RNA sequence: ACCUCGAUGUUGGAUCAGGACAUCCCGAUGGUGCAGCCGCUAUUAAAGGUUCGUUUGUUCAACGAUUAAAGUCCUACGUGAU
RNA sequence: CCCAUAGUAGGCCUAAAAGCAGCCACCAAUUAAGAAAGCGUUCAAGCUCAACACAAAAAUCCCAAACAUAUA
């Protein structure tokens, strides 16, 4: 079963109990399928936002399509659609309840991976319609190899350690230099300021 | 323009595969079997035989022929009729290092064809070559 | 033309602003007289 | 030797192949 | 000519050339393939 | 440099090529090993559009650049230098190069133009003062030239 | 408004101030660094035996015949013992001074064939070659010889 | 919910039936509507059933609204004199309005896509029939095309698409596959196609698949006629209508099996006459002189048949099937 | 010399002077060059005016104002004048105004290829 | 175009723009647009000689010409 | 639900129209599945123009006859101290 | 940029499917060429390639004037 499996809409026992948008499932950096899992290239997801069936749908038969079943395989890193959104009725005021499950959506938190293939074959011959499923998503994504994800990691790294501006984020954030915190928020504090809601500045140190 | 063809020296009018195909440029179809049913007779008969016809710009026929194909002719030599299907594992016949050697000793003669190397070594790893792909065996 | 959909610096759409070599440099003063404040604290 | 560096090229034009599949 | 964001070399003969201030894709072979940016 | 001389006679053209005398660069440069002529004369950010004596050295008769591999420009010098050279010729500071061969142009004079005057359209409808739409003054190819004001240069006006 | 939006929300302008502030500074290396200071060998041996063994050589410029027209003449010179031999100059170069051929230098630069033998068909090869009113007899050098083509067709009758 | 198999309820039987069963009840107009809702995917596909969906729309206006009334009306003195009712019903005509200006547009765009094969001489062979009769099969058989993929429920292809094939007179024919009908279902629905399925009307021949395997087949050839008739296809086409009988394998015509390909040759005979008959394509001997490209010409611009070649006089007889404009452009150029 | 002022990048071709006459539809948005061909002495009127103090003197202090095209000056006015400034802007100087020992004393800086056709 | 002669001495240098020049004239390609146009390649200053139809002669002295302006001065005389 | 309930008079129509261009026609240009005529699409162009009637309060809509066209809008759903 | 002969139309497959509809193997000659990476062919043929050789737009009228080079 080399080619990526279908997704279903929703899960087959539906949710009962409508729960709150908690938005800090988007926000912040991933801390789950960071990493490489049998396989040697991914869409990275830069930044926050959820995917839907819709989405899901895009990636599975661009890739699909565009892949060598023979000489490579795909394999999904994030969990099928299972936090319910809730939609009210067109033309109703504000009130009278929270509205009826509609869809389905998986969050995405940026630093995460979407899709993962591998198989004997090199990321050039994967990269174009890995970019274009990335391009298609709802939030920032790219299509990196474990080399590219490393190189990536290691300049961040070179960057921060090599910067020359004496002041950073960190710094002010965790000493509350200016009484910043009162802008700022908790999550600040781990964020580092390299994220902002849903969004991941990489060039930010 | 050169046109190449495969065709059987048995069957010198299959029909559709010279017809529609030499009519393009315009043949003399009548000429072309003719001379084709000639050098059949000149040499073996019920055997493939590529052919370098060139349609001149004159409206005239130099066709050129050899040897007889490389497939069917091993094929013939194993005492193999169709070919093998899978070619990698699948085998119908066997041929020796000296069976090879003496077909080859009448291959390397042909001019269209350019199997014209003084070593031996050129057209036997060619013709061992060919005898892989297809579903033959090489002896020793 | 030009607008600012209703006030200007509360709305979600607001006036954007631009930080002066003026202000950078203004923080950053307030910064390092802070930096001096957290050596003289640290003994 | 001769045979050895044909190899390397008919693998290296393997490669290209594979690589423009899709380019 | 087809106003495009991204403009791409549809065939061998399409050259890019920055005219009156703008990216052009132009063709000769397929005068279909011209653009402008 | 070689000239290429054709002559018509009879009706037996020939054309041959004869090497003239050639410029040689100045003994002792200031900074040697420097890998191109203006990081080897200590030029690197100390020239602008104004400076023709220093720009026509790279500069064909009719006024085009030469190739890199001629002159010796590193990459980032040679684009500083063909910015440089548009600069002098739109501001008329070049007026021995100009193109081979024309009716009366207006008079307009200029300087430190950074596009083509006929490729520019007017500022109808200038933005807000948040969105400015700011006419470029200069290039910013020469951003880091040695500033002598404690103000940058303004690229944009 | 939330604190994840689908757009990117205002920052606060304290926390603008601070993004600002404390944005990475690359480190400037003060002086640009840009400006600062088998198959091959296997064919070496070939071009070594294909001197030792050959009594006499010759090179041509083999390249403006079709493919049919390089097979044709390379069938003539191989009912004679000639062979035709064709090796890059980029690796050839080497080969002059390596086996002590100065006066080879100025004779292969472009496409070049050698046409090594021991017993001179030159008689014929020329007779062929004049039916064929281009690919010119290019100066060799046999037995450590150098002639030229004179030379050569002295040599022939 | 209930299936009602009737065509179509009205709004009082509706109602009736709703509040005696206590459960949703659907008729065949809007079992069908939904599955074409469902399997709809090309924007004109989408567009076509949302003209279709229409009725259900203004057969439904009021339980959509319902919810929206808030008891606002008649008692505030300001305002357009239009009731909320009455504001409904005219956003949903102005619905209706939008949607009927998008599908003349896409009529339009058709009618520009039709230009090229229609200069060109294509043969046009219109493959209609009811639902499920096997219509995508036949036109894969015919063809040879593999992305073709006939499903099996109902209604699979809902766009008119061309495919072309290879006729035994080495003629190249376009197939038009076009959208299954159906039995005891108002006519509005199918004509709400009618702007992706006038490439039918344009159409040189009509192939009626007739599901002979199935018990209904009678019904089903009234239906489809009926069905034709009321999307105003010419009248000569409609005579000219070959007929079909696929799934034979089940069980003055050519009975075929799509999925078997048992009677592909003859029908592709029959098929060839034809367009032969339809198109005004004579097929005739052309004496051409071996010279000058005519023989290049005629291959290009006509269908060689066949090629017989006189050496002595330097010439050659071509069988070719040439329609009347090929002819009168060769007769011009080659006097 | 108004006539011979010098725009700053591409100006001449960017920089629109905007008046309206009043009258519905009366917007005229006019371009640098056009207003100069049309008037000698309108831009630097404009750039004096909007430079001046938006208040009641300004309109005396443009009349104290004189701006001539040309060279030509009318006498009464070169009897008047006092003190001349000096220009804002040194004018660079072009390679047939520099002198050969200006040009001899600039190094070259690069060796040309001899067998070059340039 | 009528006749092409190109001589050149190989042992004296400065003949690449010639040698090239013939090798990429006598290209298959060329000669055969004109069968009837024929080649002398004569070796022994380097120079190319070219006799068009209309009985006209461009002489071209290869020592300082480069095989791109030689050839972009034959086919402009080939124009006419 | 932020101004107005010690009144900001209400949908259409008449009259006069101001403005935007995302152009319906007239102008210039590129592509075309541009042979020509009709067209389709796109760039530029807002100087000028953009009909009369039956039904219906109709703004709209259907229909009749035209037109080069009978454009999409905003203007307190422009315009009731006209 | 130049350039392209050829075991052979590799087998099976199929009416034929010939580098190119699909499956198996994917060797091998010429110094140099994938049993072929994209076009194109019903099928062929012809083209290449790889290989040698050397950013945006809305309705009363844009919106301080301007300015790149005098030492924080
Ligand atoms: N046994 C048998 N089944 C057949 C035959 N021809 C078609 N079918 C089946 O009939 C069904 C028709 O599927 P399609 O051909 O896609 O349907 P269609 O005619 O396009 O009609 P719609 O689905 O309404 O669009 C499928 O289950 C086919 O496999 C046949 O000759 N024999
Ligand atoms: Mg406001
Ligand atoms: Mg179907
Ligand atoms: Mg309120
Ligand atoms: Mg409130
Ligand atoms: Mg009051
Ligand atoms: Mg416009
Ligand atoms: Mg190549
Ligand atoms: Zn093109
Ligand atoms: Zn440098």
């Amino acid at each position: 079963k080399p080619k990526l499996r279908f997704i279903e809409r929703a899960p087959l026992v539906p949710k009962v109990r409508r729960e709150p948008k908690n938005l800090s499932d988007i926000r912040g950096p991933s801390t789950e399928a960071t990493e490489f899992t049998e396989g040697n290239f991914a869409i990275l997801a830069l930044g926050g936002g959820y995917l839907h069936w819709g989405h899901f749908e895009m990636m599975r038969l661009t890739i699909n399509r565009s892949m060598d079943p023979k000489n490579m395989f795909a394999i999904w890193r994030v969990p099928a659609p299972f936090k319910p959104i809730t939609r009210k009725s067109v033309g109703h005021r504000m009130g009278g309840g929270k509205g009826a499950i509609d869809h389905y959506v998986t969050p995405v938190k940026a630093g995460r991976l979407v899709v993962e293939m591998g198989g004997r074959c090199e990321f050039e011959e994967v990269q174009g319609f890995l970019d274009q499923v990335a391009h298609k998503l709802p939030f920032a994504a790219k299509a990196v190899s474990r080399g590219t994800l490393e190189k990536m990691r290691k300049d961040q790294e070179e960057r921060e350690r090599n910067n020359q501006n004496p002041w950073t984020f960190e710094r002010i954030a965790t000493a509350n230099m200016l009484g910043i915190r009162k802008v700022l928020s908790p999550y600040d504090l781990t964020h580092k300021g390299k994220y902002w809601g849903k969004f991941y500045m990489p060039k930010r140190v | 323009g050169v046109i190449r063809a495969i065709v059987r020296a048995g069957l010198a009018m299959p029909g559709p595969p010279l017809g529609p195909v030499l009519g393009q440029r315009g043949v003399s179809i009548n000429q072309f079997c003719k001379e084709f049913n000639e050098r059949t007779k000149d040499i073996k008969e019920g055997i493939p035989l590529p052919t370098k016809i060139l349609v001149k710009p004159d409206r005239t026929f130099e066709i050129k022929i050899g040897q007889p194909t490389v497939s069917y002719f091993l094929k013939a030599a194993a005492g193999i009729e169709k070919g093998a299907r899978q070619t990698g594992k699948e085998v119908a016949g066997l041929v020796t290092l000296k069976h090879v050697y003496e077909i080859a000793r009448i291959k390397a003669q042909d001019e269209a064809f350019a199997l014209q190397d003084v070593p031996l070594s050129s057209v036997v790893r060619s013709i061992i070559g060919s005898a892989r792909s297809l579903g033959i065996r090489v002896v020793k | 033309r030009g607008r600012i959909p209703g006030r200007q610096w509360i709305g979600k759409h607001r006036r954007p602003r631009f930080v002066s070599l003026r202000a950078k440099q203004n923080m950053i003063r307030r910064l390092e007289i802070e930096a001096e404040n957290h050596y003289w604290l640290s003994m | 030797s001769r045979e050895y560096w044909r190899r390397l090229r008919k693998q290296n034009i393997w490669r290209h192949n594979r690589l423009s599949k899709n380019k | 000519f087809k106003n495009k964001t991204v403009l791409k070399k549809r065939c061998k003969d399409c050259y890019l050339v920055k005219r009156r201030g703008r990216w052009y894709v132009y063709c000769k072979t397929h005068p279909r393939h011209k653009q402008r940016q | 440099f070689r000239e290429v001389v054709e002559t018509q006679e009879g009706k037996t053209t020939i054309i041959e090529g004869r090497i003239t005398a050639t410029p040689k660069e100045s003994p002792n440069p200031p900074n040697p090993s420097g890998q191109c002529p203006i990081c080897r004369w200590n030029l690197k950010h100390k020239y602008n559009y104004d400076d023709v004596l220093l720009l026509s050295q790279f500069i064909r008769p009719h006024g085009g650049m030469l190739p890199r591999k001629i002159t010796g420009l590193c990459q980032e010098e040679h684009r500083k230098i063909e910015e440089c050279v548009k600069m002098a010729h739109r501001a008329g500071l070049l007026p021995n190069h100009r193109p081979r061969l024309p009716k009366s142009k207006p008079q307009l004079n200029r300087y430190l133009t950074r596009w083509a005057p006929g490729s520019v359209k007017p500022i109808y409808k200038k933005g807000p003062r948040w969105n400015r739409v700011r006419m470029p003054v200069g290039s910013p190819l020469l951003r880091d030239n040695v500033c002598y004001s404690r103000t940058p240069w303004k690229l944009y006006h | 408004s939330k604190a994840v939006t689908r757009h990117r929300r205002v920052m606060h302008f304290q926390r603008q101030k601070l993004m600002a502030v404390t944005e990475y500074i690359p480190p400037k290396p003060a002086i640009h660094p840009s400006c600062l200071p088998g198959l091959i060998r296997l064919l070496r041996r070939e071009i070594a035996a294909v001197f030792q063994d050959n009594r006499m050589i010759a090179v041509c410029q083999n390249v403006a015949l079709s493919a049919e027209d390089k097979l044709l003449m390379r069938h003539q010179l191989r009912k004679h013992k000639i062979l035709m031999k064709v090796f890059p100059n980029q690796v050839l170069k080497p080969f002059l001074e390596d086996s002590k051929y100065q006066n080879l230098l100025p004779l292969f630069v472009g496409h070049n064939m050698l046409l090594v033998s021991e017993e001179p068909k030159v008689k014929e090869m020329v007779r062929i070659l004049r039916t064929v009113p281009f690919l010119p007899l290019l100066g060799g050098c046999i037995d450590d010889t150098i002639l030229s083509r004179q030379g050569f067709i002295n040599y022939s009758k | 919910c209930v299936f009602l198999n009737v065509e179509r309820m009205a709004a009082p039987t509706k109602k009736e039936l709703e509040a005696a069963w206590g459960v949703e009840v659907f008729d065949r107009f809007t079992v069908v509507l939904h599955i074409f809702r469902c399997n709809a995917r090309t924007k004109e596909a989408r567009l076509q059933v949302a003209l279709a969906e229409m009725p259900l729309h203004r057969s439904n206006l009021k339980r959509d609204v319902a919810h929206l009334y808030r008891g606002v009306g008649s008692r505030y003195i300001m305002g357009s004199g239009e009731s909320f009712m009455q504001l409904q019903q005219r956003l949903l005509r102005e619905k209706e309005a939008k949607i009927r200006k998008a599908l003349d547009r896409l009529r339009k765009k058709r009618h520009l896509l039709r230009r090229q094969r229609t200069r060109r001489e294509f043969p046009v062979i219109s493959v209609v029939g009811y639902t499920n009769c096997g219509k995508t099969t036949l036109i894969k058989a015919l063809t040879g095309d593999a992305a073709i993929q006939p499903r099996d429920q109902l209604f699979a292809t809902l766009d008119v698409t061309a495919h072309a094939g290879t006729l035994p007179s080495r003629m190249t024919v376009l197939y038009v596959d076009t959208i299954g009908f159906l039995s005891q279902l108002p006519h509005g629905l199918i004509e709400s196609f009618s702007a992706t399925l006038e490439d039918v009307a344009h159409s040189d021949l009509i192939l009626h698949v007739r599901d002979v395997s199935h018990p209904e087949a009678e019904l089903q050839k009234c239906s489809v006629l009926s069905t034709l008739r009321g999307l105003q296809l010419p009248a000569p086409l409609l005579d000219s209508m070959v007929e079909v009988h696929n799934k034979v394998d089940l069980v003055n015509v050519v009975p075929v099996s799509a999925l078997r390909g048992h009677g592909l040759q003859e029908l592709k005979a029959e098929l060839d006459a034809a367009v032969l008959k339809a198109t005004g394509r004579q097929i005739l001997t052309l004496r051409v002189r071996l010279a000058g490209a005519q023989l290049s010409w005629l291959y290009k611009e006509a269908t060689v048949q066949e090629v017989d070649v006189i050496p002595e006089d330097g010439a050659a007889d071509v069988r070719v099937i040439i329609s009347n404009s090929a002819y009168g452009k060769f007769r011009k150029l080659f006097p | 010399n108004t006539r011979h002022i010098a725009f700053s990048g591409n100006k001449w071709e960017q920089k629109v002077y905007s008046s309206h006459t009043g009258y519905p539809g009366g917007f005229r948005q006019v371009t640098a060059a056009q207003l100069h061909l049309r008037d000698p002495v309108a831009i630097v009127k404009l750039a004096i005016y909007g430079m001046l103090p938006k208040n009641l003197h300004r309109r005396t202090m443009m009349e104290r104002l004189h701006l001539f095209p040309d060279e030509y000056i009318p006498e009464d006015i070169l009897k008047n004048l006092v003190e001349e400034l000096p220009q804002p802007r040194k004018i660079p100087k072009r390679l047939d105004e520099y002198t050969q020992e200006e040009i001899d004393a600039f190094p070259r800086l690069w060796t040309p290829p001899e067998d070059y056709r340039l | 175009v009528k006749q092409v002669r190109v001589q050149f001495c190989p042992f004296e240098k400065n003949v690449e723009s010639t040698r090239t020049f013939l090798q990429t004239v006598s290209s298959e390609k060329v000669r055969s647009t004109n069968l009837n146009c024929s080649v002398i390649a004569d070796v022994r200053e380097p120079c190319v000689d070219v006799l068009f139809g209309d009985g006209h002669r461009l002489i071209m002295r290869g020592a300082h010409l480069t095989a791109l302006e030689m050839l972009t001065a034959f086919a402009s005389h080939i124009r006419a």
